This record gives structure tokens, sequence and C-alpha cells, in this order.
RNA sequence: GUGAAACUAAGUGGAGGUCCGAACCGACUGAUGUUGAAGAAUCAGCGGAUGAGUUGUGGUUAGGGGUGAAAUGCCACUCG
RNA sequence: CAGGGCCUAAGAUCAGGCCGAAAGGCGUAGUCGAUGGACAACAGGUGAAUAUUCCUGUACUACCCCUUGUUGGUCCCGAGGGACGGAGGAGGCUAGGUUAGCCGAAAGAUGGUUAUCGGUUCAAGGACGCAAGGUGACCCUGUUUUUCAGGGUAAGAAGGGGUAGAGAAAAUGCCUCGAGCCAAUGUUCGAGUACCAGGCGCUACGGCGCUGAAGUAACCGAUGCCAUACUCCCAGGAAAAGCUCGAACGACCUUCAACAAAAGGGUACCUGUACCCGAAACCGACACAGGUAGGUAGGUAGAGAAUACCUAGGGGCGCGA
RNA sequence: GACCAGGCCCGGGCGACUGUUUACCAAAAACACAGGUCUCCGCAAAGUCGUAAGACCAUGUAUGGGGGCUGACGCCUGCC
């Protein structure tokens, strides 16, 4: 019984952990897209600069 | 009830297609076509325009100002309708 | 705990100076945003208990506050007095006994105290001596006034029913906190402030000529000129509630 | 440093926020100002900007 | 080192309105340039460069005024 | 992708309200107002002028339809959160760089020599998961307390959960369970019947056509990420919406209507998009030895973004002899 | 070994110092400064702008807010 609520709040733990890296990777994206730092493609073209 | 944005006279707002030699192009590469519209128009209202009075499922509506004032509008149909086809009906 | 969503946020921006814009209290400008703290002066709960778990800096003060909670759910802050021991209980109202730290009105208490945050009439938030380490004293009480001599010696009947923390105010050793630095004035939204030799005719009436000027007028006067020395501005009749100036 | 030359590049929101026609009637005397250039026949009564497009040429 | 103090080796730490010096900001000397390449700059060095810093964007104070770390300075190459 | 269809700061306009010869001044609710907060796309190709926009691949948002349950649901209200400083240096890594291995070619009329010359590329996203990094509470033992070896506590983490007061959520107080937690990085899919050195066939000699090898390891090491992570200091570091939770009171609609999901399909709002942008196109009247916010930061020598010479890329400064 | 890359010492005057100042002839010994002192101000505060309403002061409360002069620090600051 216990190991199902230690599952039930490990699953809460996988949801809130994807919903959290999520938020965060998108946010790191817009920061890099505020700078005028983020496609790779203008970045592994200007990797010579 | 459902309003559009603007009440823009439905009959006119299509003006005329493009004869250019890039517009070919894009009939034979893209099987899309040309056509000019005035500034007051969407792509819901011209998008609605076409599945009517030609009979063609439309599959993207890319629109562009032009400088000189008039709207030009690529029209990109379905895979299902060739735009050659459907371009030499009405003069292309 | 910071944020603790009784900073209260939305402020006028900084110090300010414009009334319409134009100068109008000089030397101000700069340093950090400075978000205020909205404290807890007229205490609205009366007999019931309230620990104290944090002892804040204000900026907005010279003195420190602290965050107090209650039996019931709520958060409030006030001012500490000196003697504010972490986790000590403060609680105001009609008939609590007199501890270093809580509040009371003015009728109920013996004379001869030391109190901070007094109240001038009823149902204001918190007028006088709440400075760090303005302490006002009691004299006698009388029908419906009572004469207490506040940190400026200066004594003065006031309302007796009046709300009062009773307690000497802390943060003293800001009299010796040298600002020694010599550009942290700057850092208190404090501009240098010129003066009135060195000004032009224009604008101080003290503008000179050749040198270091003597200061030419019968008496130093301010930039608008009134005499800035000596003559009282004051209105001649407001309330006639003050004693003596003692001053 | 700079030179002594006054005109930069300013976004011309900002120069429609104080030049155009909006704070240009929200007086009496800007449209007091609109009544001398109406009554002298100026074509562009205003030196203005478009929220939505540049130019028509 | 004494029952605790006062004080000191030694590390750890990274404070400064610290120092040298780029971007950046500013203009101390000298030469050039004076119908100048430029209605205030070029060249060689120069002062600050974690701050009382610099700058972008959106604003604010408007002339019997504003603003001024105060020069009658600045307020569109115009300011008693 | 950047703004508007979302939100607010400074500030502006301010319904009513106060004031004032007029014009208008003050000021609350409210509404505008990005330089900020919220929100979903990357790689290759095409191309006289367009590319996160067009084609192809894999994705992700916001609603509808299709299946299970629910009788209430939405908004206003109550709350959490959004939510924030400066400096400091040490870690863990990526981006780049060098070297080595591998693959292809190479005789470059010189004394010798292959020691030489080019590639060694791959993103967003979907899954799985984190240590020798930080964090996890107290005491003894061994070691420089430290990385670790060992014992005990019943709270001592991320987090959940019960209650008690006028107490739905929250907050406060009490009790209990949990030894782990956090995030860059990482393996696989995407991803090769791509890209690529080379050779193979014609030149409008401007390039197209067919085929295609290896595509790994280690040392450095970022000013980029972890990271609003810790430590220190005073000069004490925005707001609102989105988001999440929730009783009473208040407005509306009610059964195949509303709500919450699970796969699968459908649908995709306006404006900006050229070009110059350390400038001949902007600002200095000039195709003016001047100015203009921000981003990318290769090699060698060097502490270095100075300096000297160079790869990429771009020029020879629009009078010459 | 190129480019790059502190000249220093001994005295004195002034200003303690880092900074700011006359955009385009003066960067200073001038201004500011930390510190000192006098003086006004009890909150419906003083002071400032406005005929007024009102606003800054200040969502602060004499260890605070104006205003005058002097300018760190050390010794003092006499007579009328």
């Amino acid at each position: 019984s216990k190991l199902q609520l230690k599952l039930e709040q490990k699953m809460k733990m996988k949801m809130a952990k994807k919903i959290r890296l999520r938020r965060n990777r998108l946010m790191r994206k817009r920061k890099l897209r505020k700078r005028g730092a983020w496609p790779p493609s203008k970045m592994k073209k200007l990797k010579n600069v | 009830l459902k309003y559009p944005r603007r009440i823009l006279d439905v009959y006119q707002i299509l003006q005329s297609p493009i004869i250019t030699e890039a517009a070919i192009k894009n009939i034979a590469d893209e099987n899309s076509l040309l056509f000019t519209v005035d500034v007051r128009a969407d792509k819901k209202m011209i998008r609605e325009a076409i599945s009517n009075f030609f009979g063609v499922k439309v599959r993207k509506v890319n629109t562009l100002i032009r400088p000189d004032g008039t709207k030009k509008a690529y029209i990109m149909l379905n895979k299902e309708y060739n735009a050659s086809e459907l371009a030499k009906k009405i003069g292309i | 705990n910071p944020r603790n969503n009784l900073i209260s946020g939305q402020r006028r921006c900084g110090k300010g100076r414009n009334a319409r814009g134009i100068i109008t209290a000089r030397h101000r400008g700069g340093g950090h945003k400075r978000l205020y703290r909205k404290i807890d002066f007229r205490r609205n709960e009366k007999d019931i208990y309230g620990k104290i778990v944090t002892i804040e800096y204000d900026p907005n003060r010279n003195a420190y506050i602290c965050l107090i909670h209650y039996g019931d759910g709520e958060k409030r802050y006030i001012l500490h007095p000196r003697g504010a021991i972490i986790g000590d209980t403060i609680v105001s109202g009609t008939e609590v006994p007199i501890k270093m730290g809580n509040a009371l009105p003015l009728t109920d208490m013996p004379l001869g105290t030391a109190i901070h945050n007094i109240e001038i009439t009823l149902g204001r938030g918190g007028q006088l001596a709440r400075a760090a380490g303005a302490v006002a004293k009691l004299i006698a009480k009388e029908g419906k006034s009572a004469t207490l001599k506040l940190p400026s010696g200066e004594v003065r009947l006031i309302s007796k029913n009046c709300s009062a923390t009773v307690g000497q105010v802390g943060n003293v050793g800001v009299n010796q906190k040298r600002l020694g630095r010599a550009g942290s004035k700057r850092w208190l939204g404090k501009r240098p402030v010129v003066r009135g030799v060195v000004m032009n005719p224009v604008d101080h009436p003290h503008g000179g000529g050749e040198g270091r000027a003597p200061i030419g007028r019968k008496s130093p006067t301010t930039p608008w000129g009134y005499p800035a020395l000596g003559r009282r501005s004051r209105k001649r009749n407001k309330y006639s509630d003050n004693f003596i100036i003692r001053r | 440093a700079a030179l002594c030359l006054t005109k930069r590049s300013r976004s011309r929101k900002s120069l429609a926020r104080t030049h155009g026609f909006r704070l240009r009637m929200s007086t009496t005397s800007g449209r007091a100002l609109l009544k001398r250039r109406r009554a002298k026949g100026r074509k562009i009564l205003c030196t203005k900007t478009n929220p939505s497009s540049g130019k028509r040429a």
C-alpha cells in the first residue's frame, strides 16, 4: 500500500519534472532568442568568427 | 452571431492574377498560384472565396503587402488539384 | 523569509521630488529601488498575543522593523524596541501589562515611562517619536489630556485616549555609524547640495563677486529671500496645545 | 564623442507621440495650430507614423 | 597566553569610492589642420575604467521658466 | 520569428469629485503605454530579388469532432506563485580549438623528402535516466573537519499528508510518513537510399549530371549552461496578467449541456519581412579622415577582446602619370 | 632582440582624497565631498510650486526633514 503511494508521488515527480524541465528549456530558448544568439545555423555559420 | 473582422464586399475581395514567369514557376513547382487582392482582406475571407467560386480545396494562403499599396496573395491549393489544369481554364 | 506578500509592492518611484515636475524638495535622486515596508502602526487586533520571529532591515527607516505573527493566522510588521528578544511575545490591548514591545492606550498606564509610538489624535496610524531611538516620556495626566515629553526637549499635553507602544525604540547605534566612504551619501538618493556663496545673484541672494564672498546681506538668507537664522517659521495661532517649547 | 548634431535615429513612434496628430488634437492650442495649417493650405498638417504599415509608394 | 580577557603568528577569503591596462567614457599637452577630410576633428602619447560608472528604449520638468557636484553652464550649431 | 488580438512600470489620459476669468489645474476607479512579465520550429534543399516564411522530413502550441465518468459549470471574489540586488571565486560540463587515429588524393621541373594537402558534420524535439558537482539534520570514532568507513535518533531535506481556532484554499500552531533531491551534460530515435573529399561527361566554359570512402579518441577550454547554485555585503534590490488551488455571498445556461483526460484526424487571426545597418543608402547640407544600441569571437606568440601576421569573409580607399 | 610595454628622486604652495565644471580658447587653487556648527520645524510639521483645489516634503515623524557657513584628520577657534 505504501509503495503504491510512493509510485503515485513518483508519478507526480515525473509529471512535474517534465513540466518544469520543459518550462526551463523553453525559457532558455527565449533567453537565447532575445539576445540574438539562439539558432544553431546562425551559430554554426559563425563558429569561425 | 459569427461576425468577420470587417465586412468588405466579398465579390470584389480578389482583383487580378499575376502573369509573371515566377508565377508559372509557382504553378509548376508549388501547386500554387498568384492573386492580387486589396489591402482590406484576410486569410479567412480570401480562403473562403477560393473554395466557393472555383471549387477547389485551398491548402494555405500566404499574403504580403506590396509598397505600391496593393496586396499580393500566394494561394496554395491541395495536392488533389493541379494548379496547371485549373489555371489554363482561366487563361494563365 | 523574504517576499512576505506584505512588502506591498507598488510605490511612487524611488525617492521622488516632483510636484508638477519642478524640483521642490531639493537634492533627491539615485540609489536602489528601496521597496517600502507596509508596517502595522495602528494595531487593530487588541488582546491577542503575537511572537517576534524576524528583525528585517527596512531601507525606508533609520531603525529596523520586525515581523510579528499571531495565534490567529496573520502577519504584520512593527517597530521593534530596544530589547526585542527573538521569540518574545507582544500583545496590544487596553489592560495589557507594561512590557518592552507591546501597545496600550495612554490612559491605563503609570507616568514616567519610555514609549516610542504614540498618537496625536484617535484614528490615525502613528505619528510621533518613531525614529531610530526616539523615546517619549510621560509627565502626569489630566482630565482629557496628558503632558508628554517627546524627544526634542519638548512637552505636549495630548488626547489621553491615544494608542502607544511602550518601549525605547532600538537601533540607537546609527548615531555613530559613519558614512566615511564619502559617496555613500549618494547611495541614499541624496544628491550634493551647492552652497550659497558660490552661486550667482540670479540664483541665491548671496551670489558674490571676486573671491570667497562674505555673506553681504544683513542676515544670512535662504535662496528664496527669507532670513535663515532665528526667524521662527510657525503660524501664530494653530493649536496652543504645547506647554513650553523648552528648546 | 558625438557632434553638435540634433536630430538622430529616434523611432517615429515616439516622434508621433509628441508631434503627431493625437497630442496635436488633445489641446485647444494644437487644434489652433491645425486652424493655421488648414487655413494656410499645407498638404501635410502633421509629421507622423502609422501603427500598421510604412508607406504607399 | 592566563581561571576568562587584551593581543599575535599561519592559512581561508575577496573588500576597495585600490592599482596597471583593453572595449567604453572623457578631452591634459604638443604638432597638423585654419576658403580644414571635419562649423571642433586627425595623429602621437593622456585621466577614469566595479563606479559619485557608461549606454540603449520609453518618459519628466518649458522661458516673469526648467535644470545646474554652480561655469552664467545647458535647454535643437542660438542663451545675462 | 518581432510587435497587436494578453499583462502591467515610469508616464499620459482621466467618468464621476474638488478647484478655477475662459482655456483648463488637481485627483480616484477605469483605459492606454515595452525598454519588462506570459506564450508554440528546428535541420537540409530551392532560388536574378524571399527564407525559422516556399518544398521535404521530423515536432510543438490553441480549439472542434470522435470514446469513459461527472451533475453542475464560467466569471467576480480568498490565496500561493509570477517575483527579480551587487560583487566574488571554485566546481561539473557543453560551444569552439589543437593533436592523434581513419579515408581520399598528391610529385607541386630546386639538395633531400611525404614529414604534404583536404574531410573527420549533424539541430529542434520524443523517450529513458545523474556523479567523482551542489544540496540531505545532530554527536563520537580514523584521516588536514574534509572525499569515505561505522553506530544511533524517529523528522532531520525535495516533498507530501492529517488536524485546531470564525478557518474551503492559504497562513499560523501541533502530529506523522518519507534518505534522498536538483540541473546542465549524456545514450537511443530523429539521422541517412542527407551532407561531404575525390573521380566520372559536356561546356553559352557561368555549372549541371552519375557515383561516393572515414565520419572516432584524447588534451585544452569558454566571457555560454548548471545558476535567481552557494558565500559575503549594505546601499536591502518593480508591478500586473498568464499558471495553480479554493467554501459562502453575487450575475447567466442547463441536459446528450457543461467539465477532466486518453490515443487518432481536422482547422491555423493582423502587421513587419527586400536592401544599407562599425554605413556611399542612418545622423553630420556632401558618395564628408566624425557618430550610432545589440549578437557571433578562428590560428600562432602573448595573461589578454591590446599587439604583429594570417584562415573564413570582404577590399585595394573614384583622379592618374 | 619586432610590435607591445612605468622614467625617477629631493623640496615647497594650494586643494585631504576618488570625482564634477565653462558642448566649440579656461579642468583649475574653482564646485562637490565625508566631518563640524548655528538655526527653523510636533505632523492639519516647517520649507517649495501653484490665484485655488492640491502636490513634493512623506505613505517619512527630531538618531528625521529644510536652510546658512566651513570643509577629512590633529591642536585649538580669542576680544567686542
